[PDB]
């Protein structure tokens, strides 16, 4: 026929396009995660229900995580520069036994800067054995990271609690979320939906244990492209969250040193409570409850008590011991009992002030939190779990940063609109 | 219904979602720099799409009447049968590798009756 | 006369300042960052107001002919009597708490005759 | 042919390069800051030119039919003789020192029949 | 270039002096100029 | 006439490559007499 | 000046009035200080 | 800093093997390193 053409604008057509994401506070003086420059308004998102869409999601290839991975490093590293720095403090410390507070505490002397530039007074402050490293016989003791990179002090007013945030692309972009908990997303989602912006996601940092995560619908999901992959390994979503509690009831005082002009370096004062190391409290039957679930499902993907949980060989402290973050502290819990294939069991935990977690990932000064004057008594949930494949034996692992955030962005993808389209109709109304 | 509402709905009778797609296309520290490279992108995205509509003599109508007829090289698709059961996703994929030629052709034709308008009075 | 000229002038016969309001709407270190968050804001301010006009089928006319009639819930105002002595400031305040419905309703009608245009031929 | 193609071609019959000029007008660290004050300038350059066309009632047509006639103060140029051999760049130089009056005068006439449209019905 | 200073008429407009934020907007602006104009300059320390 | 090496000014080592380039601005606006009054 | 300097031995222990509180910076000599008039006005729209 | 800086003990011409009295990495205990210039 004498078929003409016409163009329809505003029609739904898609395309995958890497781009940037916004931040939404959804909510208080400062915070390491900004949450103040983020747009707070989320006026009743539509969460429009799409249907009959055979859309494919790729979870390894998705770059929302990679875009977010660089964002987090930027926030931490950029939130440290506009405040004091430890140096000059990593001079050799005339440092001896403790005169009684004990164990890691190694009451220690400085012999460093006065405040009036020149005089140099011999002040002192406590330190932990993990923080301090040997280079005299047993007095040559300095900081563990002064040999490698400059050290910066956490800025006291800056908080650390993981205030939830939301990510979403600007206008002209859409977010695809398929609402059905049976997807190890590498193929088609059917019940897809659009949301104006992402729901609550809490940027928490840990290793081998994901805390304060999504609420499971009484289902256990394991997502990995190749169950026999030689690289990255199993990622687990757990049962209804289990109440895990950790605390260090070691009430401390706060000491001011005035390391330099308008600097006011801080360090642990003393102990006036009871010598009780940090510990974590998990229920005794919960770990068996989740055990039987993953075990029964593991019999399908893997050959069917032949299941053995063994500790990692070692090589990196950031991986061997479980990493915690509550109340501004940074615990290091010996995870022997968690993965031994096993009242209120007690899990030992140590504390080290200086952490270089953000020095080996993007590169800048190592961080160390100042002591907190009050109690912690921090309680938290647990919804994720990480294991590695070597009868089949599972061991703790991870290491790579891009693991702790894959458990919450599996059901999200950035998509580009293509409103242009051509259709044939009748035409030639014009000249 | 709403932002990209009725995406999986009918092929041709789903025009009710045209207006809702158009309205939400633009109106809707570390983040601040990111916001600058998040809002300018949204602006030119709307203008780039509006650029094609404006030059073709079909600005702000949601229908773009033209004079260039169909060509055998695109495809053979019947009327009223392909227009009730077909995924609009696949339709664009069929023409994407050959979509770009139409934009130049229409403007070449659009300039023809543009000149004849003065001549025809 | 000029930028917002004749603001206090008549209600209906003060249309002479429509064009001057439109031209000035967009044409017109520490400050550099400020200027960046001062010029983009001006751009979208023009586009956001232009977005509503474009979708309603009255782009670039200064008059928006429509099909949706009046509703009793807005107000009872006579013709040629309310239109010669009333503060336009107060006029907007009356409907501002219910003006949001017009934008969606007009679009729901603007798309109707868009479809009928092809049908009526 | 292309970006500014046929610039040295005929005076009036070189309209074929009108559309190619319009499409390329917008679509197309140390330098990151430079890029920010390089694309916003590109955007407003298109809008500023588009502002004049939008208010004159000739948006997206490539012609602007008006009612204001010629004036003796511009120049005396014949038809079909000046329109086949003359540099367009030189043509603009002659009126550039008096071009500004046209923009205001046209809209004073554009707003005229805008009112009469409702009156004439 | 020669501002117009167009004159409105018959306008009953209320201005709030305490509540206006032009001063508050400008108050932070002045601090920014002063504090940001000193960083690209020599520092007295070490001299005290 | 004796020639000696010189220069000194930094705006010399790059003049030899941008002699045949010039930034220019477009002026798409123009006015043309025709027949009109198709509108009201 | 006596106002600038503050006492902390007997009468020579005299430092700057603000070294013990915050860092001290020097304005560059070229930077002027006269209050050149400025104007504040909002963008278009 | 002023370099306790002498002739070359062979490298020759413009090479002037030289000492520093540096500042060390432990922020104290200056060590007397050397290098060429
Ligand atoms: C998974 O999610 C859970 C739930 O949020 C989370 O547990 C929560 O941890 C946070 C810390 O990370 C806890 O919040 C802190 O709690 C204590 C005590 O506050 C409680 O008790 C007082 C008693 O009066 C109540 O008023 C109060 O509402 C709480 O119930 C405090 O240490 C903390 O307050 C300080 O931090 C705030 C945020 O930065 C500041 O706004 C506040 O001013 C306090 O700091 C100031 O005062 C201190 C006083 O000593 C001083 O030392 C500081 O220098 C500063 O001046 C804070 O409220 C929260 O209670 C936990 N929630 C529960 C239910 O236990 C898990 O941590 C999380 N998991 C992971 C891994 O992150
Ligand atoms: C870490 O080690 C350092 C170095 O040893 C240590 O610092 C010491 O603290 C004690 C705290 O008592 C200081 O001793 C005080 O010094 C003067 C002496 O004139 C007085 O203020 C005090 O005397 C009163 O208190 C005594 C009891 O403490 C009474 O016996 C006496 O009668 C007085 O009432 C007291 O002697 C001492 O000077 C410092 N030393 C240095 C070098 O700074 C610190 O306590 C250790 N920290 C921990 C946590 O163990
Ligand atoms: C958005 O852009 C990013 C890059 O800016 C895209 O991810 C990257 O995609 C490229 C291919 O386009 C990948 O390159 C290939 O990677 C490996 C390197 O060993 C190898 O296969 C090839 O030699 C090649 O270099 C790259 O790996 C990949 N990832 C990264 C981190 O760069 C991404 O696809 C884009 N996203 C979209 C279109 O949604
Ligand atoms: C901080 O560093 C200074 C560096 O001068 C240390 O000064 C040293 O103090 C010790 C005693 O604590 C002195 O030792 C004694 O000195 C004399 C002989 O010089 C004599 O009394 C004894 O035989 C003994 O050696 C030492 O001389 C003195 N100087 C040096 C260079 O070491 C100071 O002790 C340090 N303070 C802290 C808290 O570490
Ligand atoms: C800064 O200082 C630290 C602490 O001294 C340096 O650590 C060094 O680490 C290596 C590798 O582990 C040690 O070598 C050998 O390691 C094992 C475990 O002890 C064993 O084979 C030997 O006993 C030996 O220690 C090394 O001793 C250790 N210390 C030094 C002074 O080399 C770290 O490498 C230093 N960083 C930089 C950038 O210089
Ligand atoms: C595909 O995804 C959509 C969007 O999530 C699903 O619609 C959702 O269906 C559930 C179950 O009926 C609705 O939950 C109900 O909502 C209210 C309370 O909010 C109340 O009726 C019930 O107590 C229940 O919680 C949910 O509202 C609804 N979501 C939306 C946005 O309408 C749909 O079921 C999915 N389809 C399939 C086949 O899985
Ligand atoms: C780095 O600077 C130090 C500053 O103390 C220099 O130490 C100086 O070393 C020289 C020998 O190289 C010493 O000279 C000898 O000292 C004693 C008398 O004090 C005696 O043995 C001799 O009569 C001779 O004078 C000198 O005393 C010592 N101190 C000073 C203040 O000069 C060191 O040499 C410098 N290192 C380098 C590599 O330049
Ligand atoms: C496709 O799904 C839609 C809802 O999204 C439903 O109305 C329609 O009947 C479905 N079509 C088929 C062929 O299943
Ligand atoms: C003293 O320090 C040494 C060396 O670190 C340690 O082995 C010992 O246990 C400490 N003794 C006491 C009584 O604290
Ligand atoms: C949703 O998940 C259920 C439970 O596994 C499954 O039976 C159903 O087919 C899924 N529906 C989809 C993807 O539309
Ligand atoms: C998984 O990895 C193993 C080991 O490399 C390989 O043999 C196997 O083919 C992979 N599976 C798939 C489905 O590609
Ligand atoms: C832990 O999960 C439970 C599930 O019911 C929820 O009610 C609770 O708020 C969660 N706790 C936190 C701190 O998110
Ligand atoms: C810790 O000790 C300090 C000593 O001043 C006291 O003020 C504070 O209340 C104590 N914290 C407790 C009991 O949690
Ligand atoms: C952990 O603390 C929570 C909150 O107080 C409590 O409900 C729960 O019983 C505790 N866990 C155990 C194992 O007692
Ligand atoms: C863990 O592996 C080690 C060797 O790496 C072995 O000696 C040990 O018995 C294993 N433990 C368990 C509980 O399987
Ligand atoms: C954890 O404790 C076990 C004994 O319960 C011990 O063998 C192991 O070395 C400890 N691990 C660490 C990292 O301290
Ligand atoms: C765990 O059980 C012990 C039993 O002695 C009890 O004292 C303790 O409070 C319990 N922990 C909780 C409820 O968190
Ligand atoms: C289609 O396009 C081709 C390529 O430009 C052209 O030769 C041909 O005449 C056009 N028409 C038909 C009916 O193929
Ligand atoms: C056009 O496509 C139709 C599809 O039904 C087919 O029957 C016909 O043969 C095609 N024509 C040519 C020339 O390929
Ligand atoms: C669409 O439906 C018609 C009418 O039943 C049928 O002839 C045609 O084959 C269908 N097309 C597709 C692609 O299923
Ligand atoms: C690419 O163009 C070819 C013809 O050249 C066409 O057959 C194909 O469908 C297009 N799209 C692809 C390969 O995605
Ligand atoms: C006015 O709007 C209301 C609410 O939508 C509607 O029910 C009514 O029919 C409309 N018309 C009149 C005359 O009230
Ligand atoms: C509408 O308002 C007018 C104002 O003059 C009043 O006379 C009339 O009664 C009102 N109608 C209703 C139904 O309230
Ligand atoms: C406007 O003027 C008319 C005619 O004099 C008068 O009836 C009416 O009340 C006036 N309205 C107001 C609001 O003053
Ligand atoms: C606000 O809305 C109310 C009714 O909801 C209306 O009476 C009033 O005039 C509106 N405007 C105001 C209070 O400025
Ligand atoms: C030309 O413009 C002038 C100046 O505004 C005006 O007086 C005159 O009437 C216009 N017409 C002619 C034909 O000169
Ligand atoms: C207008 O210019 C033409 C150019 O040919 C000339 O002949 C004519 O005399 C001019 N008219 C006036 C009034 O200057
Ligand atoms: C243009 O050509 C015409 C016709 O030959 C001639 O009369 C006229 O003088 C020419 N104009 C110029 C400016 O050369
Ligand atoms: C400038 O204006 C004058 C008259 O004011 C005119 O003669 C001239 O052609 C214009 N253009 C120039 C000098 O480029
Ligand atoms: C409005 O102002 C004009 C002058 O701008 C004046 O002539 C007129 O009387 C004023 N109207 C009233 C009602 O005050």
């Amino acid at each position: 026929e004498q078929l003409w053409v016409t163009v329809y604008y505003g029609v739904p057509v898609w395309r995958e396009a890497n781009t940037t994401l916004f931040c939404a506070s959804d909510a208080e003086v400062h915070n390491v995660w900004a949450t103040h420059a983020c747009v707070p308004t989320d006026p009743n998102p539509q969460e429009v229900v799409m249907g009959n869409v055979t859309e494919d999601f790729n979870m390894w290839k998705n770059n929302m995580v990679e875009q977010m991975h660089e964002d987090i490093i930027s926030l931490w590293c950029q939130s440290l520069k506009p405040c004091v720095k430890l140096t000059p403090l990593c001079v050799t410390l005339h440092c001896t036994n403790v005169t009684t507070m004990r164990e890691e505490m190694k009451n220690c002397s400085f012999n460093t800067t006065t405040v009036i530039r020149d005089k140099i007074q011999k002040e002192y402050a406590l330190f932990y054995k993990l923080d301090i490293v040997p280079i005299n016989t047993n007095t040559s003791y300095r900081l563990i990271n002064c040999n490698t990179s400059v050290i910066t002090q956490a800025c006291p007013k800056v908080s650390f609690e993981p205030i939830p945030i939301h990510y979403c692309a600007p206008a002209g972009f859409a977010i695809l979320k398929c609402n059905n908990k049976t997807f190890n997303g590498k193929g088609p989602c059917r019940n897809v939906s659009t949301v104006q912006c992402t729901h609550g996601i809490k940027p928490v940092v840990s290793t081998q244990l994901l805390l304060n995560g999504s609420l499971a619908e009484e289902d256990i999901i394991i997502r990995s492209e190749n169950f026999t992959n030689n690289g990255k390994n199993i990622i687990v979503q757990l049962k209804e969250p289990v109440k895990i509690n950790c605390t260090r009831p070691g009430n401390n005082t706060r000491r001011s040193i005035n390391i330099g002009p308008g600097r006011a370096f801080y360090a642990t004062g003393a102990i006036i409570g009871d010598i009780r190391k940090a510990h974590c409290n998990i229920s005794t039957e919960q770990w068996n409850n989740t055990l039987t679930q993953i075990v029964d499902k593991l019999r399908e993907q893997f050959g069917n008590k032949t299941i053995i949980f063994n500790q990692s060989s070692g090589g990196d402290p950031e991986v061997v011991m479980h990493t915690f973050n509550c109340g501004g502290e940074f615990f290091y819990c010996n995870s022997t009992q968690l993965f031994n294939s096993t009242d209120n069991i007690t899990l030992p935990c140590r504390i080290k002030q200086v952490i270089n977690m953000w020095q080996e990932v993007g590169g800048c000064g190592a961080m160390y939190a100042p002591p907190i004057r009050g109690q912690i008594d921090c309680s938290s949930n647990i919804t994720g779990l990480i294991l590695t494949r070597d009868n089949e034996t599972f061991r703790p692992g991870g290491g790579n940063m891009k693991d702790n955030w894959r458990s919450e962005l599996y059901k999200y993808k950035v998509v580009k609109i293509e409103p242009l389209g051509i259709a044939p109709t009748r035409a030639k109304r014009r000249v | 219904l709403g932002f990209l509402g009725a995406a999986g709905s009918t092929m041709g009778a789903a025009s009710l979602t045209l207006t809702v797609q158009a309205r939400l296309l633009l109106s809707g520290t570390v983040w601040g720099i990111k916001q600058l490279q998040a809002r300018v992108l949204a602006i030119e995205r709307y203008l780039k799409d509006q650029q094609l509509l404006g030059i073709w003599g079909c600005s702000g109508k949601l229908i773009c009447t033209t004079t260039v007829p169909w060509n055998t090289s695109w495809s053979n698709k019947s009327y009223d049968y392909i227009w009730n059961n077909m995924t609009w996703m696949q339709w664009e994929r069929e023409i994407d590798n050959y979509t770009g030629f139409i934009y130049t052709l229409i403007e070449e034709s659009q300039n023809q009756q543009e000149k004849n308008e003065l001549e025809l009075l």
